């Protein structure tokens, strides 16, 4: 019995809260499983007096705060917001959503603190069902309409309420304020209509040994890097380098925390730029990209502030960059957008991070996006020139701030367009399936670390890049690059093939 | 109550035979006098009496605060209000919640907003209309004449950036001021005040008391003063300021000098003479400009951030909004009103509008900022230092054109920035090779490849002591001021009397960097050059064992300064003046020795390749060649 | 000064225990002189090795808290803090 445990874990600690796994009850008692589902409001006092008598017995001596309390959680109710029905009124419901909007503090009274007029006598109503049992006669003059209420010395409880993506929430006490919006949550609680949720319990590994094990002997294959290449975006053709850098981009690098140095947070998320016609592969590998990945963002050539219409109080609303954030933010027609928003580009992907100071509105904002931008040449046609602002008309700014940088250029050999309308006339799956979880796994476990010998091969590939013209940027996004190399071999070390194929990567893109 | 009875006792007991002086007796004798109303009591006096009373106090302070002023108005009639100070505990405003009603608390918080003081009726004599009876001190839940009144004052306080947890509006709380606590904040002002927070019809309103705007340590100060006698403290300091930055150090002076500041001046006609110093920065995108930013932001707790093209004109002065309840038009202060006394940093300043810089022209010389709005008339402090950051027009500082095409600002603004670097990119072989070593090292090495003289702590506390100091100037210091300054303005970026007030600044700040009380001449000669130097390259190349060409021109200046006086030698005699006035610094043999060879082959260098030095017939004569300057 | 600190913060939180992260920022931020979060905790350690009956430690899964007595006398501890310093010198 785990729950032992817990009871002596909970007299160590003196916080009177119980987590209840409901998976447990239904294996232990099926009926009373349906009883707590058909009537939590009358079996959760019930647990609480069986668990209060418990730990009383075991160790009578416990000087508690409050009378220890049980939160079930995990109920197997996990119905979506949008299948709620009248039948399960007053039952316990599990959902998954998003955090919008979390209110002030707001007091409830749970106390009535009552004085005599007279000879101050004083006396405390418990607060039930929404009517108070005022006093009407005195305790000691027994003089009838003598009593009078103190806000200040009365019991309040503080109670939330949350808008969740909608339904909304009412935290209580304790859970009030334990969310931060945002965030996902899967919320257990009793559902009641006056419709609202009445929060009980908030809850913020996913494979088993044979994925971990197919995904070993994956990676033990020397071909996976190329064999994931083929898998991504197969109705795409002859594009391998791209989707080598797309990948590499999801893999991205590792996040490092820099406090101690005194320096600002690094960026650790690679940013791709594309151009070249329209009708291209532009529209549909964004597309692509933007189902494929999660939290991804589609957007086509920023944070507002909105009133509250209760407290005439200005808050403030998040765009389409921020809800993106460690996510994937994609852009279409980069060059057809205003200046202004590009201004605005310039603080997101050097900093990671923004700020406004507007209508004495000032704060600063989290946003780690990584962005994949589509352009279009101002000629609609590749002008035999030299730079590429010759042809596309972009600042050195936005330009060194990209990582990497692909032109998409059809080429007037026939060949290539026998093979073109082949692929579409003639127009896997065990890989992308397994390659969302793999891309998952990767992420949170393994992080790559730097070498010595890679050190030397970066040190000299900068001396040698800049005898082309080169930034330190270049070199940073470089060292993005191998990390994100060496995530895919899943080593944890960076080695000279990283550095080598980074370098190979880069002068090839300088190079077309 | 009766431990409200036992809390009195208590507190009399207190006030009766605290002591070996009684510290209260002269401030309950003061309380007799009609102005003074308010008793102002240390909490650490009450805990060190009793522990159980300051317990009780601390946690029932609504419940017994009038038995506190009963019980002294029972002392001082023996022969009013009851304030308290010196709580130990500081507490956000986000920490407050329902469970802490009623407890003594002090709270940190910036004051945004004012209103005025009107009379608040305590106790009520009534007057029944059909009766006609005299009901008398009746208290009010929330005649005249025979009435009591207490002045009041409401303030709405705003959290402060620190504290500000990122992506977060700072909340506002509304705080009640009575008798003596009535008009002791100002607009603008960050204020700890000490009191409860107590619930109105609900609504959540704090109640305070009391307002808050030789004794250090012996190993603290100890340690403050033996680092003010290194002689190396400038190069120290700017070490360890930038212990991640290569290169670049004129910058890095700058910065630290504008840290420092000078005095302000106020003179007799009323006129305020500005003591701060305002920095730009220009530089080629390569040279790392934002790093500086950062590091300044992060080591001075006074620092605000923001973006040039998102600012506007009401955002970073100030913007006139009408208040939603009150039905008028008040003020919302901007960023640079923010920083006041502080420092406050621009980046991307060429992509702001004109329309904003005409704005930002009053904050940036006569330091303050006015409004005439929509029937709002007044004056607000801009006392800060502000330090600007820009790239020229085109991304390539293209050399086919000249330095005054080459950047894009107004004339004004041009003059009214004290220190103006502009960075040009180069390809070295030998930077290219550092710079890529330094940044790998911190990529690899993050923690170990750090080596800081002097702690944060250390420099921020040496810091504040310093800049308490107002040095004087020296006769010599004013004639080689003037000398300089003729020298200067004698030869785009015009030298007018701005630039001989941000010498003069630079003097002060030198003088108050070494910790002395008066102003010598070296601080003068040490800001010519930073005047000088405009445009400054990424580092000097090595000449031929390599050394510095700051380095050769220093030795070539002072041994042509010694032979031009002696004027009015030998090679060996030479050397031992030279190794006479490098004593201060050479600590081991290997040094003597390798200064000895730098000598040698410097004199020789110049007698044979620059030909600044005449060989006339193994000690040979040496003069200076009669064109040298 | 520190003990003296802390004793004020357990009065002040209304707790019998408290974790590390806690007490350690409102030390921080209730301090007269700056410092840093592990320079608190290594103050911490100090003090519990040397003084454990007033203070003590306990670990529980991944966090370590804080426990201390509120009825023993800051004079004899601060003379026993005297009299270890002393001794120490
Ligand atoms: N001397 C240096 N020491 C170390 N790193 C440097 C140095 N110079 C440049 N860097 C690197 O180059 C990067 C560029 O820094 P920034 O200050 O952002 O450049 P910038 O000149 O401000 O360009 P903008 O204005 O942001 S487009 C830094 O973050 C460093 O990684
Ligand atoms: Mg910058
Ligand atoms: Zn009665």
């Amino acid at each position: 019995p785990l729950y032992m445990q817990r009871l002596g874990e909970i007299n160590v600690i003196g916080e009177p809260f119980l987590n209840v796994n409901c998976e447990h009850i239904k294996s232990f008692d099926k009926n009373l499983y349906r009883q707590l589902i058909s009537y939590p409001q009358e079996v959760i006092p019930t647990f609480d007096m069986a668990v209060n008598e418990i730990f009383f017995d075991r160790y009578p001596d416990s000087i508690l705060e409050h009378q220890i309390q049980v939160r079930p959680f995990n109920a197997l109710k996990t119905k979506n917001m949008r299948n709620l029905n009248p039948e399960d009124i007053d039952q316990l419901i599990t959902i998954s959503g998003m955090v919008i909007r979390t209110s002030q503090l707001i007091p409830e009274m749970q106390e009535a603190f009552f004085q005599c007029q007279v000879c101050a006598h004083t006396t405390r109503v418990e607060m039930d069902r929404g009517r108070i049992a005022e006093p009407s006669v005195c305790g000691r003059c027994h003089t009838t309409h003598s009593m009078a209420l103190i806000h200040n010395r009365s019991l309040f409880s503080d109670k939330q309420m949350i808008k969740l993506q909608t339904v909304i929430l009412f935290a209580h006490n304790d859970l009030v304020d334990k969310v931060q919006p945002g965030d996902r949550v899967n919320v257990t609680g009793i559902y009641r209509a006056v419709t609202h949720i009445d929060v009980i319990h908030y809850r913020k590994k996913l494979f088993s040994e044979k994925r971990v094990e197919l995904l070993k002997e994956l990676s033990r294959k020397p071909d996976i890097y190329e064999r994931l290449a083929s898998a991504l975006a197969p109705s795409i053709y002859e594009h391998e380098d791209i989707k080598k850098g797309i990948l590499l981009q999801l893999f991205g690098g590792t996040r490092k925390d820099f406090s101690h140095t005194g320096r600002g947070k690094f960026r650790a998320e690679i940013n791709i730029l594309l151009c070249g016609d329209p009708g291209t592969s532009k529209s549909q590998l964004l597309q692509y990209v933007y189902n494929l990945v999660p939290r991804g963002q589609y957007t086509s050539g920023t944070a507002y502030v909105m009133k509250d219409p209760e407290t005439r109080q200005l808050v403030l609303q998040t765009g389409a960059l921020v809800l993106s954030d460690n996510g994937i933010c994609c852009i279409d027609e980069f060059d057809k957008m205003n200046e202004s928003t590009r201004s605005v580009l310039h603080e997101v992907m050097e900093q990671q991070t923004l700020s406004i100071a507007k209508a004495g509105i000032i704060c600063q904002l989290n946003a780690r996006t990584s962005v994949l931008a589509a352009a279009n040449p101002i000629e609609s046609q590749w002008n035999p020139k030299k730079t590429t602002i010759e042809n596309i008309q972009l600042p050195h700014t936005l330009l060194s701030r990209f990582d990497l940088i692909f032109l998409m250029l059809d080429p007037q050999d026939e060949a290539y367009d026998r093979r073109l309308a082949h692929h579409l006339v003639a127009l896997e799956l065990l890989d992308m399936a397994v390659l969302k979880d793999y891309i998952a796994y990767a992420h949170s476990t393994i992080m790559p670390r730097l070498s010595e010998e890679a050190s030397q091969a970066l040190i000299e590939a900068y001396v040698d890049m800049r005898k082309i013209g080169a930034y330190p940027r270049q070199l940073e996004s470089l060292i993005r690059l191998a990390e994100a190399h060496a995530k895919v071999r899943l080593s944890n070390k960076v080695e000279a093939i990283d550095v080598e194929e980074a370098k190979r990567l880069h002068r090839e893109a300088l190079k077309q | 109550d009766e431990v409200a009875e036992k809390c009195q006792k208590l507190f009399l007991d207190f006030l009766e035979e605290f002591q070996g002086e009684i510290k209260y007796l002269q401030l309950a004798e003061e309380l007799i006098r009609p102005e003074r109303n308010t008793l102002v009591v240390s909490f650490v006096d009450l805990e060190q009496f009793n522990q159980q009373l300051s317990t009780t106090i601390q946690e029932e302070f609504y419940r017994v605060y009038p038995y506190l002023c009963r019980a002294l108005k029972t002392f001082v009639k023996d022969r009013f209000y009851v304030a308290f100070q010196d709580l130990p505990t500081r507490h956000k405003i986000r920490e407050l919640t329902s469970s802490r009603i009623g407890l003594l608390t002090r709270i940190s918080g910036q004051v945004v907003r004012t209103h005025p003081v009107h009379p608040e009726l305590v106790s009520g004599t009534f007057l029944c209309l059909d009766c006609q009876t005299v009901i008398r001190d009746v208290e009010q839940q929330f005649d005249t004449n025979k009435s009591r009144f207490v002045d009041f004052q409401k303030v709405r306080i705003q959290e402060t950036q620190a504290e500000l947890p990122r992506g977060s509006i700072p909340r506002s709380l509304e705080v009640i001021l009575r008798a003596e606590a009535v008009e002791s904040a100002q607009a603008g002002d960050k204020c700890d005040f000490t009191g409860t927070l107590i619930v109105v019809p609900y609504r959540l309103v704090f109640l305070a008391c009391c307002v808050a705007p030789n004794q250090m340590t012996v190993k603290e100060w100890e340690k403050v003063f033996e680092m003010s006698q290194d002689k190396n403290l400038y190069h120290n300091l700017c070490t360890s300021l930038f212990p991640t930055i290569h290169g670049n150090d004129e910058v890095k002076r700058g910065v630290l000098l504008m840290l420092f500041g000078g005095v302000p001046k106020t003179t007799g006609e009323g006129t305020s003479l500005r003591g701060d110093i305002n920095v730009c920065i220009v530089g080629d995108p390569s040279t790392a400009k934002s790093q500086f930013l950062k590091h300044v932001e992060e080591f001075s707790p006074r620092a605000v951030y923001t973006s040039g093209k998102a600012s506007s004109a009401a955002g970073l002065t100030a913007a006139v909004v009408r208040d939603e309840e009150s039905h008028e038009f008040v003020i919302e202060a901007g960023a640079l009103m923010l920083a006041d006394n502080g420092v406050c940093c621009i980046d991307e300043f060429d992509k702001m509008d004109v329309r904003d810089q005409v704005a930002i022209h009053e904050a940036m010389e006569q330091q303050t900022i006015s409004i005439t709005k929509a029937g709002v008339k007044a004056t607000l402090n801009a006392r800060t230092s502000i330090l600007a950051a820009a790239n020229p027009i085109s991304g390539h500082y293209d050399r086919s054109k000249s330095l005054k095409q080459n950047i894009n600002l107004s004339a004004p603004i041009m003059s009214r920035f004290d220190l103006f670097f502009i960075l040009v990119d180069e390809c070295n072989e030998v930077t290219d090779y550092a710079i890529a070593r330094r940044i790998v090292d911190l990529h690899s090495r993050i923690e170990e490849s750090i080596d800081r003289v002097y702690s944060l702590d250390d420099i921020r506390r040496y810091l504040l002591f310093a800049r308490q100091f107002k040095p004087k100037i020296s006769k010599e210091s004013e004639d080689f001021i003037v000398e300089q300054y003729k020298h200067l303005r004698q030869r785009s970026w015009r030298i007018t009397v701005r630039q001989l007030e941000s010498m003069i600044r630079l003097s002060e700040a030198m003088a108050r960097m070494h910790c002395c009380d008066e102003v010598q001449p070296k601080h003068v000669k040490e800001a010519f050059r930073l005047l000088n130097k405009s445009i400054i390259r990424v580092e000097t190349p090595d000449v031929n064992l390599r050394l510095g060409f700051s380095e050769y021109c220093r030795i070539s200046n002072l041994i042509v300064l010694h032979l031009r006086k002696v004027e009015e030698l030998k090679r060996s005699e030479l050397v031992n003046w030279y190794l006479k006035e490098i004593e201060s610094e050479i600590d081991s043999e290997e040094e003597l020795i390798n200064k000895k060879r730098i000598i040698e082959k410097v004199i020789h260098r110049l007698t044979h390749y620059d030909h600044v030095l005449i060989e006339l017939t193994e000690d040979p004569y040496l003069v200076v060649n009669p064109n040298y300057l | 000064e520190l003990a003296r600190v802390l004793r004020s913060v357990f009065v002040s939180e209304r707790k019998p225990a408290l974790s590390m992260e806690v007490a350690c920022a409102r030390m921080v931020g209730s301090c007269c002189t700056i410092m840093s979060p592990g320079e608190m905790e290594k103050h911490l350690l100090l003090l519990s090795e040397l003084l454990p009956d007033w203070l003590s430690l306990h670990r529980i899964r991944t966090d370590t808290y804080v426990k201390l007595d509120k009825a023993a006398d800051l004079a004899h501890i601060t003379a026993r803090l005297a009299h270890q310093t002393r001794a120490e010198e």
